């Protein structure tokens, strides 16, 4: 009936975890094993970083650089004749 | 211009990459207590 | 951790007290004016800048005055 | 059934309620059973399976609506878009993780349960949690943009 | 925006954005570290007036330049 | 200090009667008092108020 | 129980309380010692419940000053009235109603404005009027200036006896508090008394002597050679010469073989194919049914006569499982509190006032009326701001309620209780789809204007393009355009002509109304309408809900409802009542109802209007570049801006210089109110102090203080600089449009 | 005097409401308010809606000090009742604030000390032009 205490003071500031799955295990022991062998060095966020933006970089370089013709449009250039100047500049 | 393939090699690399790389730096020393 | 600060010109209204809603100043013997009262402002730690307190004071300029300072977690009025 | 809504486990004193929508034995139970949610399980894991959703259900709004979804190369341009918001999030992450978490602090996460059971705080709330946890997702990300893209571009059955 | 509203009202806005964020499921894992506040009241002047100068001067800028060298006089 | 129902010149610098008249209501002559005349002013300040305490160094021009 | 209930005599008439300025508040009775007197005084002198606090005498109050609001209206009226009579060409328009502009309104010459009097037509020179009064007298049956006359008179009776009332009741024979709170009876005699005796008043006018009038004025006669509207009255036979079953008598009515009454009891949709209007023998039967579905609905309610129900045995009886006590404790807010009841009436009345706009155009029922267009733009662009107005005064009535009115010892009752303690949620919620339906809105539009500056429009929301059909507004158009088929046998038409099905009607060149598409183009503005009500909403309803405290200020009714701010404490407290919440939401009211009205504008002259030439050959006044130009937000500035602002600009020298002279007066006005909207009191205070400084050396200082405006008449001087100024400028671009291009 | 100590006293009745505590509450400090009854009323609560509060005792637990500052202001005016509330930490250190020496700071009191308290007329102070690359301010000294 009382709402306040010191020693429970987690009951008494509403630190509860209102949606908890405590099951240890949810999936088969041997796809968690092909799992962490392969997304386990990933780990190292400090070799993780220096990762992706090494990766991004190289990536919108080469994509960048050996573009296509057709796909781009400022990489296919003018193919027309260009307008004049409206005071007879070009 | 002679190069021609150095503004599709730099403006990815500075629109794109240089901001992505500078605001993470700088989110790391705002968010520190040292 | 705002600067409250009473000047001698209080003559003991009592109205900065009643008027703060922090329980930041209260009233001391200082005999001096008419009734040995005065001003005091040792909970300054819990001003929000209110300034309700100036409000008060029918003094000819003021005699408690409120310097807004360093900016915490008290004083910005928070509740998250 | 006489009257649903609810304080927040019976305290008046706290900010909310217990709605229908949030607290109701369907909602609890498919709430509980989310892969954030179940917290005994290895960060590693969790983060595999929500990057595996995540990147699987991405390839849609990029390969259907873009900048060259009338060529030859309708898929791929999405499917590498993508990749690219998965790496993106990832590094959001990875910074979130760096900015967020130390090194030698036990656990941020709460410990009890709906009636105050002293259970254990969630470790995906440490460093080297998030750590696991952005690295896994990072790899379901790719992963199901893969697969993804391999269903749809590489198979039959169109939708 | 940032001359005619003040922050009084701002404030009290975040004060239930952030309740918002916190009681909501699958988005508490995150968390903010600085508390989330309306912008200051000098500062919400600076930025209107950064505002209403950047626009004064890009629409007249565009505007000169166009009109003239559309034209070329 | 000055006499009853005096009016004197106020010359409080950071007062909103400063080089303005009032006479004076009643001095108090308490021994440890440091502002006792009382003058009051027929126009009233930025809060509304029109009577103020004066130290008798403060304020005289006769 | 319910009877009369009179004091007598309880103010003495006089000029005593006449002569005092301020006399009704005692803080401010005592004398202008401040400038600040001046305005506060203004500022409350209608403040009712301020100056006393006993139900009764506001109650009295009231009652008097609806009394002399009524006064007002009626001198109104007949002005209006006695100048269409007597500085109209009303009798020159009746001739030819298509040829002739409505003008009642001529102008002195003394500085040169006689060219205002520009040339209207049948021999008259004055202004172009726009309200509509001449087409509201030709479906009255009016046909002659004299008809007119008298009633002017008639209207300027009816003023002096509203005063005489406003006097009485309030100095003779006022009321006491136990009269006013009888609700049950007030709305029982305004459901049977007002509105079903005056429907059924109107029906019997109509069905007299505005239909063979007005048939008689469809036949093609001079409108002089009519008889009199009362040679229908005391002759059955004229009148039966047109409508042959008045020749049965009043007998069908009595013996329920009423079936026989079709001839002028009609149920036709569509407009009259020569007037571009409603049938009259249509509006006649409307107003007939109406009438007694007001009478039969004004017996609900009990009095003391035994039966009928009671406003509180309805109320508790609702009270279900999630909304705990139910509507208990509300029938003691509305007979108990003047605000909570004028939030509600202000509310539905510019809701109603909306819907009003929104049908009147679509269902012309004024003869030539869908043919003028600007009056039925500016009926349209009216309405539209008046309800925009009401609904911020119900909103800003609410609050106040909230306010100072409210208290919780009786209001444990869970409905108005529950709904305080989920504002923090209610309004998160707001938010977000507030957001949501900005982004998808107005992000479209900038989408649409990055593509078509890039050069590639296929990758646009257009028509041609990614496409956004609105499919359910299509499904609703077609459903009620097959309803006298299906779902309305007995009716002969559509009731409208915008739904798809039907075809076109004019009235003689100029088309009145047609099926009205609905593209993409509708779709996103659509949207855009929704996204700015919802804002609009959410900052009135924050106003409202914060309006007694928040986390920020716990005690924030101590402040009361009107106060510039509770220090520059807490990072800052500015604009945190909820008079400033109303301040906040009068500009995205003013944004919304803009929004509207240059949809309305645009729409009407692209896809609606226009001149129909022989062999059915249609083209609009713009050329049907809605549907195309209206995607991107440089269309609106050209194709909407540019364009139709080129009449407004080059109307100097013509009978449209007026209109052109408030354009560049309201850009002032406008401009003028960012002075007050940006500014702050303390250093116009300081600026002001340099100047006494040069008044007092030359002993030229005022008694009376110049302080500088408060803190909160600076915000309403700026929104009140602001809304004139833009409306202003709307009107003088509206009708200098679509007069000269109308 | 000695500080009043807290207890494990009932709370008031109430239905709930979203303007309650926040995790501020279990990272950093929260507020507690307690005052005793002699009937059963129904009384505005500082965070939205009403309560009826309890005979004899009651506790209160809220998020800022303010709330209750402005709760005790309500209570000692409308009801005559008096009042004390306190400051806990997340470690459970309870911190007795408000009748610091049982007399409200509007009375006078022995036994209390001036702070902040200058000895000059405020517009004395010298200006901040010869106290600079010094860090007292002006008004400090
Ligand atoms: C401040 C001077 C300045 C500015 C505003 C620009 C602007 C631009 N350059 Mg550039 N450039 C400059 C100096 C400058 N240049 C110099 C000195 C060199 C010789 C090394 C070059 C060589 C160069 C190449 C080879 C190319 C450009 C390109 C471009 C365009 C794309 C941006 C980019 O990729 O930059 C990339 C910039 C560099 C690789 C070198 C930066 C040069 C100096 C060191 C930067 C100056 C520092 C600056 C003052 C500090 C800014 C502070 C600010 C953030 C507050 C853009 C219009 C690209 C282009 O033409 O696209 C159409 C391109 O391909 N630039
Ligand atoms: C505009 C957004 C958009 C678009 C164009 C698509 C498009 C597509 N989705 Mg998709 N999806 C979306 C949003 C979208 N999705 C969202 C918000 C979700 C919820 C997470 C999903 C969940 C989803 C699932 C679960 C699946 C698809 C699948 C598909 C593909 C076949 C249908 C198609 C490419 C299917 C697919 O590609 O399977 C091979 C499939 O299985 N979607
Ligand atoms: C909100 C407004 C809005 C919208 C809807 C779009 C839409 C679009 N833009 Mg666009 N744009 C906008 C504003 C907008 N724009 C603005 C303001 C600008 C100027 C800054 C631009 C500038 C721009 C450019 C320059 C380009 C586009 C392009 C595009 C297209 C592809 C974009 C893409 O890959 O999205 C991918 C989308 C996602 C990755 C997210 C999808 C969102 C998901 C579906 C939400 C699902 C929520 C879910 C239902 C919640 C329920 C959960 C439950 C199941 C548990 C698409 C039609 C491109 C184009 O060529 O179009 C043809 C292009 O090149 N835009
Ligand atoms: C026959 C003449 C007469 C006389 C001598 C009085 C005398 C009195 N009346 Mg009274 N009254 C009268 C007629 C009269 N009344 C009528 C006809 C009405 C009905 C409308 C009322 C309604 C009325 C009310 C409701 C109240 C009084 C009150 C009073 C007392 C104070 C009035 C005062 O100082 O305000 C003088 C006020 C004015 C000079 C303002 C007049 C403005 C008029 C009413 C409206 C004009 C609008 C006009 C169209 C302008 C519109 C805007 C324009 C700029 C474009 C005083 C004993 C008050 C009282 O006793 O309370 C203590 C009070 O509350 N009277
Ligand atoms: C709201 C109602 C209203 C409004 C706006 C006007 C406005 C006007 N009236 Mg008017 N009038 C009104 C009611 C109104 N009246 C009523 C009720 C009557 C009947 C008593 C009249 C009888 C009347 C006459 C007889 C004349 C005007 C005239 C005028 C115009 C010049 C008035 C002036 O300068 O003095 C002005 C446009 C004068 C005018 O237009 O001159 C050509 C003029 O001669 N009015
Ligand atoms: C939604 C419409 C509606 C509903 C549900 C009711 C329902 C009711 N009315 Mg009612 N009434 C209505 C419209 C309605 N009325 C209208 C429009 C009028 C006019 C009346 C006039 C009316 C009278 C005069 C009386 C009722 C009474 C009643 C009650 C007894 C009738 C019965 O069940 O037999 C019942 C609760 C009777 C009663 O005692 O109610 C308390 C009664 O004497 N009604
Ligand atoms: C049924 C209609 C109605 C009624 C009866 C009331 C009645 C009231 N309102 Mg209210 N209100 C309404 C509609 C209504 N309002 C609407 C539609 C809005 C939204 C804009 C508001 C917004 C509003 C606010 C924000 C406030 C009130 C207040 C009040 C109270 C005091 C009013 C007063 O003294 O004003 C005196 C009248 C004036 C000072 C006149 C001001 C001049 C106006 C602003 C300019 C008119 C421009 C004109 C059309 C043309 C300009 C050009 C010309 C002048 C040359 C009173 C109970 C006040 C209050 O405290 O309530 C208790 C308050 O603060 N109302
Ligand atoms: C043109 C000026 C302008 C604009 C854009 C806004 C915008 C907004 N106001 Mg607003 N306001 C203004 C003037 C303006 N105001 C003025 C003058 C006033 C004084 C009366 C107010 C008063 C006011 C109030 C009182 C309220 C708002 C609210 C809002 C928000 C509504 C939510 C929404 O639709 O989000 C949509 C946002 C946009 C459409 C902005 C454009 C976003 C573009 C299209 C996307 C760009 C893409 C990408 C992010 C760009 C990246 C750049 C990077 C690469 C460098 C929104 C942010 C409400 C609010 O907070 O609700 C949340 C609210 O309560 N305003
Ligand atoms: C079209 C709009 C408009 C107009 C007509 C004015 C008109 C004026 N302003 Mg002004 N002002 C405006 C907009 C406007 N302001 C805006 C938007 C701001 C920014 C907040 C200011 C800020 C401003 C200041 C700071 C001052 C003026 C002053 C003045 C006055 C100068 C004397 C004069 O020219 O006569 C005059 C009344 C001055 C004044 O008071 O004159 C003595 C002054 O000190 N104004
Ligand atoms: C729509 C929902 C609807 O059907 O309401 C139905 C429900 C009302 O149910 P009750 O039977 O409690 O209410 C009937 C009466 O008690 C008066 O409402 O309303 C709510 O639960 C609150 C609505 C919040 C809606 C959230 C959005």
């Amino acid at each position: 009936s009382v709402y306040f205490d010191l020693g429970e003071i987690d009951n008494t500031t509403g630190n509860w975890d209102l949606y908890g799955n405590d099951d240890p295990n949810r999936y088969n022991g041997f796809q968690n094993k092909f799992f962490e062998t392969f997304a386990g060095a990933f780990t190292k966020r400090g070799l993780l970083l220096k990762f992706l933006v090494l990766g991004g970089a190289t990536t919108i370089g080469y994509l960048g650089s050996t573009s296509s013709p057709d796909l781009l449009a400022i990489k296919n250039g003018p193919k027309q004749v260009p307008v004049m100047g409206p005071r007879g500049r070009k | 211009m002679t190069a021609s393939y150095l503004p599709s090699i730099f403006v990815p690399l500075i629109g794109l990459v240089f901001p992505a790389i500078t605001m993470a730096s700088l989110f790391i020393y705002i968010e520190q207590d040292e | 951790a705002h600067s409250v600060k009473i000047y001698d010109t209080c003559i003991g209204c009592t109205q900065c007290v009643r008027a703060c809603p922090t329980d930041v100043l209260e009233m001391v013997p200082w005999d001096g004016c008419k009734a040995s009262q005065i001003a005091s402002a040792p909970r300054t730690e819990d001003c929000v800048g209110c300034k309700r307190c100036e409000s008060a004071c029918p003094t000819d300029f003021l005699s408690v005055r409120v310097y807004l300072g360093a900016e915490t977690t008290r004083s910005m009025g928070l509740a998250y | 059934k006489y009257q649903v809504i609810e304080p927040l486990n019976g305290d008046p004193f706290i900010g909310g309620f217990e709605t229908p929508v949030t607290s109701s034995p369907l909602i609890a139970w498919y709430l509980s059973n989310l892969p954030a949610y179940r917290t005994a399980v290895a960060p590693l894991l969790r983060g595999v399976e929500i990057g595996l959703a995540h990147g699987y259900l991405l390839v849609g709004p990029f390969v259907l609506t873009g900048p060259l979804r009338n060529s030859a190369v309708r898929g791929e341009a999405g499917s590498l878009a993508a990749a690219g918001l998965v790496t993106i999030l990832t590094m959001c992450l990875t910074i979130y993780g760096i900015a967020s978490f130390k090194e030698g602090e036990p656990s941020k996460a709460p410990s009890l349960t709906l009636t105050g059971r002293q259970k254990d705080a969630d470790k995906l709330q440490t460093a080297e949690g998030w750590a696991s946890f952005t690295g896994g997702w990072f790899f379901g990300g790719l992963s199901g943009v893969a697969w993804a893209y391999i269903l749809l571009y590489v198979l039959n059955l169109p939708y | 925006m940032f001359l005619i509203s003040w922050r009084g009202y701002w404030q009290e806005l975040i004060e239930t954005l952030a309740w918002a964020h916190e009681r909501t499921p699958l988005a508490n894992l995150v968390r903010w570290k600085d508390k989330p506040v309306a912008l200051s009241i000098v500062q919400a002047r600076l930025v209107g007036l950064a505002h209403f100068s950047v626009g004064y001067i890009f629409t007249y800028a565009a505007f000169l330049i166009a009109s003239t060298s559309g034209k070329f006089g | 200090g000055p006499k009853r129902g005096s009016i004197v010149k106020v010359l409080r610098r950071e007062s909103y009667w400063f080089n303005d008249t009032g006479k004076v209501v009643a001095v108090d002559q308490a021994p440890g008092v440091r502002y006792p005349v009382v003058v009051r002013f027929d126009k009233v300040n930025y809060a509304g108020v029109s009577t103020n305490n004066y130290s008798p160094d403060e304020l005289e021009a006769a | 129980e319910v009877k009369i209930m009179v004091e007598k005599d309880p103010v003495k008439t006089s000029f005593e309380k006449w002569a005092k300025p301020g006399h009704f508040s005692r803080t401010l009775a005592k004398g202008p010692n401040t400038t600040t007197w001046i305005w506060n005084l203004h500022a409350d002198a209608h403040d009712f419940d301020s100056h006393t606090n006993d139900l009764e005498e506001i109650s009295r109050k009231v009652f008097s000053a609806h009394f002399g609001q009524l006064a007002v209206i009626f001198i109104w009226l007949s002005g209006m009235y006695f100048h269409g009579a007597r500085f109209s060409n009303y009798e020159a328009w009746l001739s030819d109603p298509t040829h002739i502009k409505p003008s009642a309104q001529v102008v002195w010459p003394i500085v040169g404005q006689k060219i205002l009097n520009g040339d209207v037509g049948g021999g008259f020179q004055g202004i172009q009027i726009t309200s509509g009064f001449f087409q509201l007298w030709r479906a009255s049956g009016i046909t002659s200036e004299l008809q007119l006359y008298t009633t002017a008179i008639g209207g300027l009776i009816f003023a002096a006896l509203m005063l005489f009332a406003g006097w009485f009741h309030y100095h003779k024979a006022a009321p006491k508090l136990a009269w006013f709170q009888n609700v049950e009876s007030m709305l029982n005699h305004h459901l049977a008394g007002l509105l079903g005796l005056g429907s059924l008043a109107w029906a019997g006018h109509q069905v007299h002597v505005s239909l063979p009038i007005n048939r008689l004025l469809d036949a093609g006669v001079d409108p002089k050679e009519i008889p009199l509207p009362h040679e229908f009255i005391l002759n059955r036979d004229l009148l039966a010469q047109l409508y042959p079953s008045f020749s049965k008598g009043l007998t069908p009515f009595f013996t329920l073989n009423w079936s026989e009454y079709s001839d002028f009891l009609t149920f036709r949709g569509g407009l009259n194919p020569v007037t571009g209007g409603l049938w009259l023998t249509d509006t006649a039967h409307h107003h007939l049914a109406i009438a007694v579905l007001f009478l039969v609905a004004g017996h609900m309610y009990r009095t003391n006569f035994g039966i009928g129900h009671s406003m509180k045995e309805i109320l508790e009886a609702h009270k279900g499982p999630f909304t705990g006590e139910g509507h208990k404790g509300l029938y003691e807010i509305l007979t108990t509190s003047w605000h909570a009841q004028l939030a509600i009436n202000l509310a539905m009345l510019g809701s109603l006032t909306i819907i009003v706009a929104h049908h009147m155009y679509a269902m012309p029922p004024y003869p030539y009326l869908a043919t003028d267009y600007a009056t039925q733009l500016s009926l349209f662009t009216h309405h539209m701001w008046i309800g925009g107005f009401l609904v911020v005064g119900a909103a800003a009535h609410a609050a106040i309620f909230m306010v100072r009115d409210y208290d919780p010892t009786t209001q444990y009752n869970n409905l108005l209780d529950r709904v305080l303690r989920h504002r923090d949620a209610i309004i998160s919620h707001l938010n977000w789809v507030c957001i949501f339906l900005g982004f998808h809105s107005f992000g479209l539009y900038i989408h649409n204007d990055t593509m078509s500056a890039l050069g590639r429009p296929q990758d646009m929301f257009s028509d041609t393009a990614i496409q956004l059909q609105p499919v359910f507004a299509q499904w609703i158009q077609n459903t009620h355009a097959l309803a006298p088929s299906l779902t309305a046998p007995n009716a002969t038409a559509s009731t409208s002509l915008t739904w798809g099905g039907g075809d076109l009607v004019a009235v003689g060149g100029k088309v009145a109304l047609l099926p009205i598409p609905l593209g993409t183009a509708d779709f996103l503005v659509h949207h855009i309408h929704a996204f700015t009500i919802h804002v609009t909403v959410l900052i009135l309803l924050k106003g409202v809900l914060f309006a007694r405290s928040s986390r920020l200020i716990p005690d924030k009714a101590n402040l009361g409802f009107r106060f510039p701010c509770d220090g520059p404490g807490r990072g800052g407290t500015c604009q945190v009542s909820a008079w400033d919440h109303v301040f906040l939401g009068l500009f995205w009211m003013y944004n919304a109802i803009s929004v509207v009205i240059f949809h309305f504008s645009w729409k009407m002259q692209s896809d609606v209007w226009g001149s129909i030439s022989d062999q059915g050959v249609v083209t609009h006044i713009t050329g049907g570049n809605f549907a195309q130009s209206s995607i991107t937000i440089n269309g609106w500035l050209r194709d909407f801006l540019w364009a139709q602002a080129s009449q407004v600009i080059q109307s100097y020298g013509s009978s449209l210089s007026a209109y052109g002279l408030l354009f560049l007066g309201a850009h002032f006005v406008w401009a003028f109110s960012l002075m007050f909207l940006f500014s702050g009191r303390g250093y116009w205070q300081e600026l002001i102090e340099s100047i006494v400084w040069a008044h007092n050396k030359l002993k030229v200082a005022p008694a009376i203080q110049p302080r500088a405006l408060s803190i909160v008449q600076g915000r309403a001087v700026g929104v009140a600089h602001y809304l004139l100024g833009g409306i202003a400028t709307t009107w003088a671009f509206f009708l200098a449009r679509i007069i000269s291009v109308g | 005097t000695p500080p009043t100590l807290n207890a494990d006293t009932p709370a008031p009745i109430f239905g709930g409401s979203t303007g309650g505590l926040l995790r501020k509450a279990q990272v950093e400090e929260f507020y507690v308010i307690t005052w005793e009854s002699p009937k059963e009323q129904i009384f505005e609560m500082p965070t939205g809606g009403a309560a009826i509060m309890r005979s004899g005792p009651n506790l209160l637990k809220l998020a800022r000090k303010e709330q209750c500052l402005a709760l005790g202001a309500r209570l000692r005016t409308k009801f005559k009742i008096q009042y004390q509330f306190y400051r806990v930490f997340p470690n459970g250190e309870v911190q007795y604030l408000h009748p610091k020496d049982g007399v409200y700071p509007e009375k006078v009191n022995a036994g209390r000390s001036p702070v902040g308290v200058n000895n000059r007329s405020i517009g004395k102070n010298a200006n901040p032009a010869e106290l600079k690359f010094a860090h007292k301010q002006a008004y400090d000294l």
